[PDB]
């Protein structure tokens, strides 16, 4: 049930199970938390960044992917780097070839297929990260949750990693209230920040905790570290 | 075809394969490398088992990499070979490319890194052999040992050992072997030389090899009776009190 | 995979059934002149954006697919089957018959069940559309084993939505339309949902009807869906 | 291909324990030729005597090799050895010396040592052979891929044996007919069989080519043995 | 046979004043005797205060161009946002036009904007990457009718003073934008009056410490 | 183009033209024909102007790599010699490059490569290359001497470059002058022919072919 | 390396103040044999775009398929798809310049010259050029072949400049067009009397004409013209 | 024994994690960043007195502007210093500039994942992870003085300052409490060489021990035997009259 069933990422449990992939999404739930959610005139990534000690750097948790799309990571970094890269090339291609904005949906489809084919072949392994993409494109503002398994969801708004099952039943409360902050950037980041304490055993986030990340109308994705998210704490 | 990793780590982080790749020259006969002022000199035993040998033609274990850089080696003995060609190689390549021989310690350097590589590569083992190159960079004086082993680590040394009960005869260079004052000439370096082995052969007879070399491309092999008149000299100066 | 049981059986394809049953329920129904897809959708959490987490998809303009089982699987499935349809068109100018898309999808899912470096497929397949000679639907299992259906369902729902498919079939012997097929479709899935109540559930719906859409695949929205949806609703209690 | 934690290699071993249960082979090198003499595998008197090579063969004109082990191998690696000395003929417009084609043969079995999860050729080989820089040799190889020089030597069972009898009667200052009647007694005392009859046996010896300058290579034709057999006195 | 090239006429020009640099171009588009368009830019703003055109065979122009613009991207990405100095982007160029070696695009290649110092600069290339840094330089067509005007009235070359027995020269002083502006649409009606590839209309790019600023003028269409 | 380097006395003096052409139209005057390869280590540049530009930058960038792998300059002639075998790999291909690769080493003392597209690759104490090649050859050849001091050697070839930028079509702008010894190189200065050839003729007493 | 065998003619176009008009006779020639006397080189792709294509028909018909394939794959996994993620004007031209520019690279060019013609989601006129070269240019008046030497001096007479677009009524460009048809048919060896010609109006949509033919030819003052210089009877 | 990249019950890669003990075996190696350079220092650990300790090369330089040291499997650092050199170099070929630190360390990392034989996406020619871990450090125009630390794992991280190898554990708290952002270059190199005398198992002097540091002005430096006796001297006095 257990035993023979999780020698590799080709093998069926008597369940029905692929333990290779679930034991990947365990990485993801061992890594640090971050926040995803959407007006209709803006999408946020806010990520809870972490040192591996004290005098060292919080480790970035987002990617930007187009001047219309990005990605915040939780689970193994360098998957990360390896899955953005991709996605900054479809979205190149898309640009170069028919000159048009990778759809955001297409996006998810693109990356769904990668992480799929690691979970049939044989001396591979599956990628141990999970994604959440924001993105604007021709039908407004997206948010997207991937998982190594390959399952793609287009939501609200969603967080994931550790204790990230706060946020989730905080955003899950407020949806009737954020899903309307439209025109209004700085508190939709607000709705997100606040969102991303429900998921704190730890303490205070402090101005090297935190980072933001903000794609919208007449935005293009930026990344907020540092000094420049001190105004949301 | 194949490529299925045989290298690879363990939980307490050792890498088994390489670990086990010098089990294989700590059994391999013994080899011994020490540099007088003007000279490097290479012994290494040979063992008793089998005597019936034709000596001018089974390959001795001192190989002439280039004129002026010798390889002596412990271990398995065919692994050596794919080792001391590929050296040949990248010598005669230095030459045409840099227009210059390899220094000694280029050429270890690159040994060590097809070492390194039979570590790290799918569908191979890694090398069962341990190297001492010697000899005199280009136009120079200052007489070079270096030692390499299958991890792909190496390092010079004033004077090592390598292969079965080299720790006796490193423990009896550590006592014998004085930076300040090296063996000072040919000699009484090859004199050196050979009391280590005495303390593992027992014997010494066509059991001891030695090759001596000197700057510019001066190297010999010393023949039978060349050896035992220094065999015979150790023991009999030193036995009395 | 390629391992034959003493009684002749291959355990890793039972095993990769196990994982469709595991799944959501998807059916599919034939009419007189075309075919009608439908498929459940789990609602995890009210934060899922409605209508847009599209399960069914297309392949070419003519045929539709659905699946339960492994979703990425089904995806990667359905990529071939464009390759397979794109290239049939290439070389012989016609859109490829839904038999020879069938047996195209069946030996690609077969051959994943021959060699020890892969494992089947973790879904069924649910698929057909309007070809030169008629409505076809079809259902595809991870073994490769696929036939003719006039109704098909796979899934957590499964065994309902075949007694209410095989009720069907005995009660319209000389067809039945695509107009009330969609309806059909919507009951079943509802009726199916039983199983599964304690999450709540989002409908979709797809066609292809040789009079009603010109034999071209198209999504059932707007005032259709809601008139199914209806349907549904008023024959469940 | 691995390693033990010993640092052997297990399937290099079991190569070699393989080869320990062929036929006794047996080199022999005097001063003015070499001795190839090995026991054929307890066979039938329906074996065809006349058109049998099971342990002897030619390499080239000047070399050839005694076999202990697999046939189906050795042949393999006979074949590839037959091509490098005509590769080296063409080349060089000179036979191959002895040594450079026991090290490229050897450097094929270190391959299958150390690369590409085959299993090793189960062959050991006695090389006698004569070049105009080290005149007559005497060489073996087995599953490892080292290689030595000898004056006389035996591959395949009761090495340990014959190997000691031989170190007993060998000196350096032989004829070619002394060192044919060393390794026929070697093999007599060595055999697990009643006698040793000339149906058991292949015999070559390499010479200094009757009365010429060049080197002669006499494969020993079945009568020849029984004849052999007789001359040194055990019929 | 099949020509894997053509020529699609045009002319550009490009002067580095001391805290600015001019990037400027006809809008013309030419094959053999007919004219395609009156208005086809061909200076582009690649991002980075960096403005290039690479006038000659115009699908080879546009491609270049493109694939520039998509490596400034790429060092974004690569090189955390750093902003590609002039130089930088230089050097870049010579690899993609050096990259076809074997197989050239068929265009003169020229890049404009700001230094490290702030100073203007304009680089020029040949097809197959051979570059320098110039004071002005003019790219295509009407080359060879407007090059000898700058150097006589930007380098105020042969040029000495009044008097003076032809030994002291006209000091080389720095021009105003204003000033240099002029030189161009002077340079370019002079083109247009004497090469049949030059005329329709004229766009300035514009590059200071503020960016890429742009202007147009309309040219004789005959 | 004229390039010329030549060894004596106190080291070696690299002189180059500034014209660059396609067909008969002068393309530039300001052009620098010499790369910086290092501190040690200088390139000249004849034939295709892209080609010896990207190949000799390149090489410069094959150097840097020897120093970091070997913790000691690179020697001419191995520095010399990547550059020769790079281009003979390309042999046919079209490569058009005369090139002299010149340094000073501690083991080499100075030397003079000099590297053609050819594949040729030749030491020696004097070269010129380049259209104007054989008018810097008769001014050098007929005043070189090995004794000549650094200030005389440096205006010898400084005024070889001017009588090739006189008589050839092709070579013309400004002189560029090295100055090359055991320390390195030095710069010795720009020299535009505008002003050079009039102080010549006049200090000099010489081109006396010139009118006024 | 190649040659054209079976070829079409002139494509002539322009922008009126709405949107664009596009035209192409119904002409396959083998050399000077005019041999195929109903060939479509008006392409519709979507119903915001026509292609219009002179050149080798075989090419044509390649490219053809390429945008039917095009229509196809932008249908897959997109909801949008008859809605803000149709195939736009720009979209397409695009994607043949890209294909027109690898292919001559490669030296096997697609021996054609292409017009794509539409309006833009915005409302915007598209009209660009790309030919077998993969060159690109955009005008108030494009034309192929013959058409680029007699249509486009007399379209020019009507939109010469930006300016002169909105100033320029469906019926003005319609009659300029049906009028250049008529003089390419005087004067082009490798010309139909039967056309078809597209509208695509932003408001109108896509209205495509077949089956045109070219009337009021004038021949009458032919009958006066006698010998080649002094012959009089 | 199954298989090289397989994930734990817990989610975390198998021979990943042994690959980092390996470097816990090895050397130690600290950096310390300042606003007047970066010094990093390394344990020399001869494994005998026959050994010539100056060619132990653990610290190597990678351009004028980077510098590193490393802590393991030593031997399975020669290509990644060969890749890191190369990727220095080629950027300046490319862009007539320095490679940026952080883009440096982000090539090597990139060079550290590819162990496999291809992963479905790609190719991997390598069959373990390096068994090697290095502290990259150097100055750019953007970032001033870095110090990074570059894992097996692919993972890199900024330090103000860090401790590799055997002693790392102990070294590490001792810098938590050492470093301010105030430290000049000569209080920096004092710290390296005391806390280095603390893990060592030998007594610390110029011969088992090294010292290196980069600055802007005079590029990365491998401070010789001489240098780094006085620098011990001065320690000793320093400490003693504490
Ligand atoms: C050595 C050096 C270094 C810096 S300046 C210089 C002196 N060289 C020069 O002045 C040479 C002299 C002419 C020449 C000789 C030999 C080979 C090629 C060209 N000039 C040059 O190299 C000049 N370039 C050119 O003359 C040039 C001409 C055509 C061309 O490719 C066009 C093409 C043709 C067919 C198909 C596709 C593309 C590339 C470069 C450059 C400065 O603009
Ligand atoms: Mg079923
Ligand atoms: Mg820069
Ligand atoms: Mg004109
Ligand atoms: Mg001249």
């Amino acid at each position: 049930f257990r035993n023979n069933y999780d020698g590799d990422t080709v093998t069926f449990s008597p369940t029905g199970r692929l333990f290779q992939v679930e034991y990947a999404l365990e990485a993801i739930k061992q890594g640090s938390v971050t926040v995803g959610l959407r007006s209709n005139t803006h999408a946020v990534l806010v990520a809870l960044k972490r040192n591996a000690d004290e005098l060292s750097s919080y480790q970035k948790k987002i990617i930007k992917c187009d001047e219309h799309m990005g990605l915040s990571l939780a689970g193994l970094a360098p998957d990360a780097r390896v899955l953005s890269n991709y996605l900054r090339q479809q979205c190149n291609y898309s640009s170069l070839v028919f000159n048009r904005k990778l759809a955001v949906e297409r996006a998810g489809h693109l990356l769904c297929d990668k992480a799929q084919k690691n979970t049939q072949s044989y001396g591979g392994r599956p990628y141990g990260v999970g994604l959440l993409i924001i993105g604007y494109d021709k039908s407004g503002a997206h948010l997207l949750e991937f998982q190594p398994s390959g399952n793609v969801t287009e939501l609200y708004g969603t967080a994931i990693g550790a204790r990230s099952q706060g946020a989730k039943t905080y955003l899950e409360r407020t949806l009737d209230t954020f899903i309307k902050i439209d025109g209004n950037p700085d508190e939709l980041i607000k709705a997100g920040v606040e969102a991303i304490s429900q998921s704190l055993r730890d303490e205070s986030l402090t101005v090297d905790n935190l980072s933001i990340a903000i794609v919208g109308k007449d935005t293009p994705f930026t990344i907020y570290d540092g000094e420049a998210v001190a105004k949301y704490i | 075809g194949y490529d299925r990793a045989l290298s690879i780590f363990s939980p307490d982080g050792h890498i088994f394969q390489v670990e086990y790749a010098l089990e294989a020259v700590k059994r391999g006969t013994c080899a011994v490398g020490v540099k007088g002022k003007n000279c490097v000199v290479l012994g290494c035993e040979r063992r008793s088992t089998l005597k019936l040998q034709d000596t001018r033609i089974t390959p001795s274990k001192v190989s002439k990499i280039d004129s002026h850089v010798v390889l002596s080696f412990s271990g398995l003995n065919a692994d050596s070979r794919i080792l001391i060609e590929k050296a040949r190689v990248e010598a005669q390549s230095h030459r045409l490319t840099l227009e210059d021989p390899v220094t000694v310690e280029y050429l270890t350097r690159y040994v060590a890194g097809v070492q390194q590589r039979y570590t790290q590569s799918g569908g191979v083992r890694p090398f069962g052999v341990s190297t001492l190159i010697a000899g005199f960079d280009p136009r120079d004086d200052e007489p070079k040992l270096y030692q390499t082993e299958p991890s792909g680590i190496y390092s010079s040394w004033s004077a090592q050992t390598i292969g079965r009960n080299s720790k006796t005869v490193r423990e009896f260079l550590e006592k014998n072997y004085d930076r300040k004052e090296p063996p000072a000439t040919v000699e009484e370096c090859v004199k050196l030389t050979v009391r280590s082995l005495l303390e593992v052969v027992q014997t010494g007879a066509k059991n001891i090899e030695i090759t001596v070399v000197k700057p510019d491309s001066d190297i010999v092999a010393l023949s039978s009776e060349e050896i035992n008149q220094y065999v015979t000299q150790i023991e009999q100066e030193k036995q009395e009190q | 995979n390629s391992v034959f049981s003493p009684d002749g059986r291959n355990f890793q394809v039972e095993y990769a059934v196990k994982a469709v049953e595991n799944g959501t329920t998807s059916i599919g129904i034939k009419c007189n002149d075309g075919v009608v897809f439908a498929v459940e959708k789990l609602i995890t959490s009210k934060l899922l954006v409605p209508q847009k987490n599209v399960k069914i998809q297309v392949v070419d303009r003519h045929i539709g697919c659905v699946y339960s089982g492994l979703i990425p699987d089904g995806r990667h499935l359905v990529n071939r089957g464009r390759e397979e349809a794109a290239s049939f068109k290439k070389l012989y100018k016609t859109p490829i018959p839904i038999p020879a898309f069938a047996d195209r999808l069946g030996q690609y899912v077969q051959a994943h069940t021959l060699y020890n470096s892969v494992r089947p497929f973790g879904v069924s397949t649910i698929f057909g559309g309007v070809d030169k000679n008629g409505a076809h639907l079809y259902m595809l299992e991870p073994s490769g084993s696929y036939w003719g259906y006039k109704g098909a369902a796979t899934g957590k729902g499964r065994q309902s939505a075949k007694a209410e498919l095989e009720k069907l079939v005995d009660h319209h012997p000389e067809g039945l339309s695509a107009r009330e097929a969609v309806k059909q479709a919507a009951k079943i899935i509802y009726l199916a949902h039983e199983d599964n109540k304690e999450k709540d559930f989002e409908l979709e719906i797809s066609w292809c009807s040789l009079s009603e859409t010109n034999g071209l695949h198209k999504f059932v929205k707007g005032d259709l869906l809601q008139e199914a949806i209806d349907f549904a609703q008023k024959e469940i209690n | 291909t691995i390693f033990s934690p010993e640092g052997r290699l297990y399937q290099v071993e079991y190569a070699l324990e393989s080869i320990s249960h062929a036929g006794t082979a047996i080199g022999i090198m005097a001063s003015d030729g070499i001795v190839l003499a090995a026991e054929r595998k307890v066979t039938s008197t329906l074996l065809e005597q006349d058109t049998s090579t099971e342990k002897l063969y030619k390499l080239n004109d000047k070399i050839a090799v005694a076999v202990a082990g697999l046939t189906a191998d050795a042949e393999i690696l006979i074949n590839t050895a037959r091509i490098h000395a005509q590769n080296y003929l063409k080349t060089y417009n000179e036979d191959i010396p002895v040594e450079i084609l026991v090290r490229r043969l050897s450097d094929i079995k270190q391959g299958y040592t150390q690369h590409g999860g085959l299993r090793p050729f189960g062959v050991s080989f006695i090389y006698a052979g004569y070049d105009d820089r080290y005149g007559y040799q005497l060489y073996t190889s087995n599953p490892s891929g080292n290689y030595t020089g000898w004056k006389a030597i035996s591959v395949g069972a009761n090495t340990s044996a014959a190997q000691t009898l031989l170190q007993m009667d060998y000196k350096d200052d032989m004829k070619v007919d002394d060192a044919i009647e060393l390794a026929l007694k070697t093999l007599s005392k060595t055999t697990d069989s009643s006698a040793l009859t000339y149906d058991r046996l292949e015999f070559a010896t390499i010479r200094k080519g009757a009365n010429d300058g060049e080197v002669y290579q006499k494969i020993f034709k079945p009568q020849e043995i029984k004849d052999i057999l007789v001359k040194t006195g055990i019929t | 046979q099949f020509n894997p090239y053509g020529d699609n006429g045009g002319t550009i020009l490009g002067i580095a004043g001391e805290d600015f640099a001019v990037l400027a171009g006809d809008t013309r588009n030419i094959t053999d005797y007919s004219i395609n368009s009156r208005y086809e830019p061909k200076v582009f703003d690649c991002g980075d205060n960096i403005v290039m055109s690479a006038n000659g065979f115009a699908a080879d122009g546009d491609a270049l161009v493109k694939r520039f613009k998509n490596s400034v991207k790429w060092y974004h990405f690569d090189h955390n946002d750093k902003k590609l100095s002039i130089n930088s982007a230089a050097r870049n160029i010579q690899h993609l036009l050096y990259g076809k070696r074997f197989f050239p695009y068929y265009v003169h290649t020229i890049i404009a904007g700001l230094d490290e110092d702030g100073k203007g600069a304009v680089y020029s290339f040949d097809p197959v990457g051979s570059y320098e840094r110039e004071q002005c330089r003019a790219g295509g067509a009407a080359a060879s009718l407007i090059m000898p005007f700058l150097d006589n009235q930007v380098n105020f070359k042969n040029q000495y003073e009044p008097g003076t027995n032809g030994k002291v020269k006209k000091p080389l002083k720095y021009l105003s934008v204003e000033e240099v502006i002029k030189l161009v649409r002077d340079s370019f009606t002079s083109a247009t009056e004497r090469h049949i590839q030059v005329g329709d209309g004229l766009e300035i790019l514009i590059v200071t410490k503020d960016g890429v600023r742009k202007e147009f003028y309309e040219l004789k269409r005959d | 183009t004229t390039t010329l380097a030549f060894r004596f006395q106190g080291g070696i003096i690299v002189a180059v033209d500034s014209r660059a052409t396609a067909g008969n139209w002068v393309a530039s005057q300001t052009v620098k024909k010499v790369i910086e390869i290092n501190p040690f280590l200088l390139g000249t540049m004849a034939g295709g102007a892209a080609d010896c530009q990207f190949w000799e930058t390149w090489l410069g960038s094959q150097c840097r790599l020897h120093e970091l792998r070997e913790k000691e300059r690179i020697s001419v002639a191995a520095a010399s010699k990547i550059l020769s075998n790079l281009v003979y790999q390309y042999k046919g291909a079209g490569l058009s490059m005369g090139t002299m690769i010149c340094g000073y080493t501690r083991k080499e003392g100075p030397t003079i490569y000099y590297v053609d597209s050819d594949g040729t690759r030749l030491k020696g104490d004097i070269f010129c290359v380049g259209s104007g090649q054989t008018f810097a050859y008769g001014v050098l050849d007929s005043n070189y001497k090995w004794d000549l001091s650094v200030e005389d050697a440096l205006y010898l070839g400084k005024r070889s470059i001017l009588a090739a930028a006189h008589r050839d079509a092709y070579s013309g702008g400004s002189v560029n002058l090295y100055h090359v010894t055991e320390d390195g190189w030095i710069y010795h200065g720009n020299h535009d022919v505008g002003e050079l050839f009039w102080k010549v003729k006049e200090e000099e007493g010489s081109f006396n072919n010139v009118i006024g | 390396t190649q040659q054209p065998i079976v070829t079409g003619t002139s494509v002539i176009s322009m922008k009126y103040d709405n949107g664009v008009i596009i035209a192409a006779d119904n002409l396959g020639s083998y050399g000077s044999l005019l041999r195929f006397n109903g060939v479509e080189r008006l392409i519709p792709v979507g119903d915001n775009t026509v292609v219009g294509i002179s050149g080798d028909i075989s090419d044509m018909q390649h490219i053809e398929r390429l945008l039917k394939d095009l229509v196809t794959e932008n249908a897959y996994d997109n909801p949008l798809a008859d809605a803000e993620e149709a195939l736009e004007p720009s979209y397409i031209f695009e994607y043949l310049a890209t294909v027109m520019y690898q292919r001559r690279s490669k030296m096997n060019p697609l021996w054609n010259a292409i017009i794509v013609a539409g309006v833009q989601s915005n409302g915007d006129q598209f009209l660009r050029y790309v030919n077998l070269l993969g060159v690109t240019y955009s005008s108030p008046t494009l034309a192929t072949g013959f058409g680029a030497h007699m249509a486009n001096p007399l379209l020019r007479k009507v939109v010469d400049r930006e300016s002169d677009i909105p100033k320029t009524t469906v019926q003005v460009a319609e009659e300029a067009i049906v009028n250049a048809m008529r003089v390419l048919y005087y004067r082009d060896a490798r010309s139909s009397r039967n056309f078809s010609l597209a509208i695509i109006d932003k408001n109108t949509g896509l209205t495509f004409k077949k089956n045109l033919q070219v009337e009021n030819m004038k021949w009458d003052f032919a009958k006066d013209i006698k010998g080649y210089g002094t012959q009089k009877i | 024994d199954r298989g090289v990249s397989t994930f734990s019950p817990e989610g975390r890669l198998f021979q990943v994690e042994y690959s980092l003990e390996a470097i816990k075996l090895g050397s130690t190696a600290i950096g310390i960043a300042t606003k007047e350079g970066v010094v990093l220092g390394v344990e020399k650990r001869a494994t005998s007195p026959l050994l010539e300790s100056d060619s132990i090369e653990k610290i190597v330089e990678i351009d004028r502007h980077i510098g590193c040291a490393m802590s393991g499997l030593t031997a399975d650092a020669r290509s990644m210093i060969e890749h890191a050199r190369t990727a220095a170099v080629t950027h300046n070929l490319y862009y007539d500039e320095d490679i940026n630190v952080e883009s440096l360390t982000q090539s090597v990392c990139d060079l550290a994942l590819r162990f496999g034989e291809g992963a479905s996406g790609e190719e991997r020619l390598m069959s373990r992870p390096f068994g090697v871990a290095l502290l990259i450090a150097g100055h750019d125009a953007d970032d001033g003085y870095q110090l990074f630390h570059a894992e097996p794992s692919g993972t890199f991280y900024r330090y103000n300052a860090k401790a590799i190898g055997s002693g790392s554990e102990g070294a590490q708290a001792e810098l938590l409490n050492e470093w301010h952002s105030s430290l000049t270059l000569k209080e920096a190199e004092l710290l390296v060489l005391k806390i280095l005398k603390q893990v060592m198992e030998e007594k610390l002097d110029e011969n088992n021990a090294q010292l290196s540091c980069i600055t802007k002005q005079d590029g990365f430096k491998i401070y010789d035997n001489e240098k780094t006796a006085e620098l011990i001297k001065e320690l000793k006095e320093k400490e003693a009259a504490e």
